[PDB]
């Protein structure tokens, strides 16, 4: 259950190998973004769940993480909307 | 405050612009240089409204005393006169 | 192929190596690099072995 | 009838004889401030009057706050 | 419900649904064939183009139902298998070469969809050419009859329409054509 | 995360992205060529212009992959090089002179590239029209010499043009030729 | 910088910027000329209107650079006078005189801007008519030849397009036309 | 019945302004009434907002 | 000013059907508007219960009018798409 | 009579006698009632007129 | 200096009526012009 | 009947009415009825929670907040998806 | 389920009930004779305990009311 | 209408005018010799009335400004 | 800031009127801001009377500016909707 | 279970003995911590759901 | 670290001008952000005067950034309106 | 065909069985399963009978 | 056809049965099922009779 | 086929086995995997049997 | 084929192995890797076996 | 190619160099440059080796 917290990674599971096709690039980036937002959600849920995380420094870190998550997700949504709107405008003949 | 009077005056001016546009659009239709096949709809309407504003601010538009109560008679009279002019 | 630098806090490196060897999970082809005296070790290998070593290093603190 | 004026009227009329008792005690105190029984009665009446006024004001404030909070949800 | 990023992905996919159908879902073949039949019969606006588009969309939805059901990586794989079934693989390999930089892999999604669209258009033109032949034959026969009669200023298309229509009614027309197309694009 | 003003610039660029694509990439040539082919075939709206525009957009994405990835990892210089190697520099120099009085500003390169690409697309369209015009004239001549003063050839040339385009393979080979000219270099 | 009134004025002006540009700049002439040429070629929707509008907007920005610079120097961080002078330079005297109130230098861009817009429309239409001449010449020659050959059931629209495209390509068309327009609007 | 309980508590408080138990009961009832009213208003606001937002998308 | 308290009170062709329904719905909307105005004008209704009732009535009226307008627009657009094209 | 007139009367009485518990309580109650009245009236008019305006925007 | 709450409410109502009237007049004019164009289509 | 809610009572072999769904129309109708039943159940639950003078504790209020947010998100998403689908059909059918 | 404001008030009343009886008995005995030092000390202790209980009850109710109001506001 | 803010301030000022002069005179007399119980009581009364008057005026102005702001926001 | 009355005003160029009105209102707002800044900067205006006057002036300024902003936004939105479609 | 259970136990101990300073201090600490935890959880859920809702708003 | 306000500067293509202005504004915003972050982080700028200066700087920064964003939105909306139809 | 497992708190199984037999509602085709000593029973049958059993089990506490 | 299970609190089943029989409202085709001693009864029949029984059971608590 | 692992507290496994055998519900085709020593068992079988056993085990504690 | 490294608190590995052997839930093809002395084991095999072992390990610390 | 400057706080540079030499992770082609007396060093080389050195330096504090 607890996080190991003393562990560093070298030559991580991905080193830009077999990223030739554009579809593979899109899939890999989408999976990476999904994993990043999922681990951010897990982190914030763990922070709010534990009663031993009610410290001023802990609360400030939680606020910063939540704000960064909100900004990132909103920006991703806005960029996706802009891209699809551009595609619609191009294809409307 | 006089801002209310300014707002009232501007809205009356916009109403008069709408009336002049009502009269001008058939002319902008039956005219083969500003035909609606060479001027985009995003350019035609602002040009029409600017022409209307210039005509009304030049004091060349005649107004009576709002005799007819129902506005529908006025609207249809304007439409038919515009068609005749075009 | 991955590598991980692991810092165990309340266990000896030699004890972990002996435990893995007695459990037959240890492989004499990607040895756990490091120094016996110190308590930080390096493990390089396939994802299965690396994950096994990391989890057994973070699961042997009692 | 949970208005504000009606609420204030209810609060006032619920405690009316106390006001007369207080003003009688106040006139008697103005007559001479040396009767221990008079002083005790005046203290009791004044304390009760202060409590009544504070309760009335706080209740009216809370009801007004609730009513204002209801209004904002009109749109 | 749904996560933050999955919501964005599904909303974007639903936004691009009309253009995904336009890029090809067997709807192109049906639409082109129906419009070509309308043009061949000598009619310009009678069959109410929106009606033809509606029936083509219904047929395309019927064909795509196995894909949708087997979907929900399974859906993407089944879609790729369907495309490979109904495309020309050489153009797909050419587009793979154009995208990346001769190999042997499963395929690329972005490199397969235009190939499927172009193959579908080619097949649609083929079936249209097959369909136009009896109508043009009837038109030429009627024109020859009128000319041999002696009339020089009689337009054959004025009188060819009833004969073309009765021939297409006798053939039972639209039902048989839809059956043929759906049998082309269905298994078993 | 991202900076405040850089966020504004990125949002503005994405807002102007469709128009920038419409007036600044290979989408112009593909769209114009496909519309020209459709008009030449004699069909009114059969090819479902949404499909043609989607195909052109996908081909444009395939063409723009190197420059997009170069800018993804300062790709502005690469984009300028692409425009410079795919435009006429005389028009760019004239637009440069339209300013105060080998830099080739981006604002001065877009109109030149757009006009040059439109001219090239029109030339391609003319090259495409010739076999279909020949077919139409041949069938009209045959009908007229047969003795028929009616039955317009446009009601009979459609099957012949369609079968010719089918035998030529048409769209696939045309797209291969265009993309080979553009990216295969 | 913009405490509480310049901010309101600037926001209002920037909100009216689309219509102000579309009815008070050189964009109208370029848009009309491009649309008229595209229609004179015989095509209907071959070049998308987005492309032509973007080219026209870029050319208008090129023309409006000095006045834009002056306005940015003065107001945001005199420009009105420069804009009025530009309108005076590029308007027709008769239209401004008519838009003057009554009783026999025209100013008040409120009453001058419509005159400028009408003058721009008139000049753009004249340019379009000038450019229509060689294309109508090709069309009439093709029509006469087709009538001479004896065939009359086919319109010259089928054959006119390639020849018009050839003529425009040989003339180089767009580049020289844009150069001519920019030279007309930039003398100094 | 919350309205009736609050009314009874208010009447009793008007009778006795200085009773500690009565004051505590009145405080509890008033606070519960305030919370209930706010919760009901917010819930109906959210439901009606969603219902109106459905229409606003289709127009 | 005083208000009574203890007091208790006790089909044709398609075009006519449409006209009757239109008149009925217009009367219903007018009655709702009048009741809302009565509730808001009188200062005797400024109590939490009456305020909640007024909020519910206002929301219902807004939803009903917006829905009616949207449906009318949809029908007119359907007719336009069917006929014009 | 009307609420605003009664509020004016209460305000004048408070101004004449700036320190009186009964006057203070009455003025507080009437001021709060007037504030609630104005807020409710403005919100209701805004809702009705916004619905009326949004009716038009669908057609344009 | 008329910005008392009663004046503010009356001003709100009058300005709302003005805006609604302007929008309605513009919409009616546009609808009628489009109707004439549709009748005289092509 | 009377108010009590059978505190300790567990259902088994719950009615499923198999009714083979080979037809697509049957599947669509069943799914629509199921989602309508789910949203009606959520509305009933939130109304019950707000009516009772017992959901005044932090736990009940948090549960009500989560349920209300889930209901709003689900309804809005369903409406948006329906709008997207009908717009897609309209765009495809209009050439 | 048992965390309502009325539930908290009832818990505070019930968890300390013999104290009120002792307090009223001490008050009656003090009224009978206000001169016994033992009685005075007992009455002082009981009165202090009662005052502390009332203050704690009121503060707890107010805090829980504030928390509940804070949770409510997030509905909007 | 007189429901402005400056008008309300003027009403509060001119309605209670003798009190300000009495307070000023009492303050000067107190500064002259601060030892008279009667003078001290009069000064206390005047100061308390002045404080109440200022607080009431400020609160009324704030409430009216809040209402005006609330009405303005509902314009759009 | 004076005691004068302006009777027999003019009773007998639209851009000129607009510019004059804008200049007048801008000058009024600027002098309001400068007046309140001067009144607050002085470390001798900290008395109840001057503080009340400052509160009144600040509230009037805020209300007037907010009203002007809302009216300008409404006018611009109306013009944009008129000229949009 | 931890925070709420400890708060309930401290509340019961204080209710039985509302005069022990140690009980008062422990109850104060637990009550304040519970208030902080509830506020933080409610705000976090509100922010997350607001972001999720605002994603949909952009696509309509 | 940034210099004090005791050192003052003197005598300091379309696309080039646009890029220069964009870089200048970006650097100004970045330096303001860095200054406010430094002032907050340092546990020595807690005197009321320094806090008031920080408040003024933060408010001005927020106003400027919001205004720039709004103007950019208006510009892109103008271009979209011109080109879309 | 539905089934329910019901827990009665103040009434044994025998009392409920006797009540149902007396009311003629109980049918000896779908008997109630569960030991008489304990107070947690099970019943499977048609919806009407199961609903009746559940209602009479939850309405026999007073 | 509506069926209900109703529990009375301050009145016995025999009183309700006697009242219905004397008021000429009982129908000897759908008799009430249950035990006289118990306070929970079962009523099944047409909607009018079932609603009458429910209302006269909920309105006889005095 | 459904498999579950369950844990009861106040009742031993033998009591549950005896209850299910005397209730005429237990089947000797899917016997419970468990040790009489501890009170954690495993049941694998058809959905009805697994659901019934799980809920009668979790409903047997009073 | 799933693999999990699990840690149990109140029970030794030998007790778990004996429990599985007495419950006939243990097969000599995927042995539980680990040491009797320690309390962290490793289980790898088919998903059903892994789920059973994990649930038993996390449900025996009652 | 990656280059970094690292400041270890409670470990001498020579101790880390000896540790790396013992672990056979140090090759004489991308060495660590610095002064023995000071506790700040510079490492430039391939990404794997540079990351390994940096992380085994920053994680050697415990």
């Amino acid at each position: 259950y607890p996080v190991n917290q003393v562990d560093i990674i070298k030559a991580s599971d991905f080193q830009s190998q077999e990223i030739s096709s554009l579809e593979d690039v899109v899939s890999a980036k989408y999976s990476d973004i999904k994993m990043d937002t999922d681990i951010q959600v897990s982190q914030i849920m763990e922070m709010v769940s534990n009663p031993e995380s009610l410290n001023p420094e802990s609360l400030a870190k939680l606020q910063t993480t939540l704000s960064n998550y909100s900004i990132g997700v909103s920006l991703a949504g806005t960029l996706a909307r802009k891209t699809v709107s551009a595609v619609e405008t191009l294809l409307k003949s | 405050m006089d801002i209310s009077s300014w707002f009232e005056s501007i809205h009356v001016f916009l109403i008069l612009l709408n009336g002049v546009f009502f009269r001008l659009a058939p002319l902008f239709f039956f005219l083969p240089f500003l035909n609606n096949g060479i001027i985009s709809p995003s350019i035609r309407i602002p040009v029409i409204f600017l022409v209307a504003s210039g005509l009304i601010t030049s004091g060349k538009v005649d107004i009576g005393s709002s005799v007819f109560e129902h506005v529908y008679f006025l609207m249809f009279k304007e439409i038919i006169v515009g068609l005749l002019l075009s | 192929l991955i590598s991980k630098v692991i810092l165990l806090e309340n266990i000896s490196l030699n004890y972990l190596i002996q435990y893995l060897k007695d459990a037959n999970l240890y492989d004499h082809r990607y040895p756990i690099r490091g120094n016996i005296s110190d308590k930080t070790f390096y493990i390089s290998g396939p994802p299965a072995l690396v994950e096994l070593v990391a989890n057994t290093a973070t699961l042997l603190d009692k | 009838d949970w208005t504000l004026s009606s609420l204030s009227e209810t609060f006032d009329d619920g405690t009316q004889t106390l006001q007369g008792e207080l003003t009688l005690a106040l006139d008697k105190l103005a007559k001479n401030p040396s009767n221990p029984q008079l002083l005790a009665e005046y203290q009791s009446k004044l304390s009760e009057y202060t409590l009544y006024r504070n309760a009335q004001s706080n209740t009216v404030k809370v009801i007004k706050d609730v009513d204002a909070a209801i209004i904002q949800n009109f749109r | 419900m749904l996560s933050d990023m999955s919501l964005i992905a599904t909303l974007s996919f639903f936004t691009l649904l009309p253009f995904l159908v336009a890029a090809g879902t067997c709807y192109i073949k049906f639409s082109i064939v129906f419009v070509m039949v309308r043009n061949a019969l000598g009619l310009q606006q009678v069959p109410s183009n929106m009606t033809l588009n509606g029936i083509a969309l219904i047929m395309a939805l019927f064909v795509m139902k196995p894909i949708i059901e087997a979907g929900y990586d399974s859906g993407l794989m089944e879609y790729k298998q369907y495309l490979k079934k109904h495309t020309d693989l050489e153009l797909a390999r050419f587009f793979q070469r154009s995208e990346e930089e001769a190999e042997n892999n499963d395929y690329s999604l972005f490199s397969l969809l235009p190939a499927y669209a172009l193959s579908e258009i080619k097949d649609a033109f083929k079936i249209g050419f097959y369909l136009y032949l009896p109508f043009v034959v009837v038109d030429l026969v009627i024109s020859s009859i009128l000319l041999a009669l002696g009339m020089m200023m009689m337009s054959p298309i004025t009188i060819s329409v009833p004969i073309k229509l009765v021939l297409f009614v006798a053939l039972d027309g639209w039902g048989i054509l839809s059956k043929a197309l759906i049998e082309q694009y269905i298994n078993i």
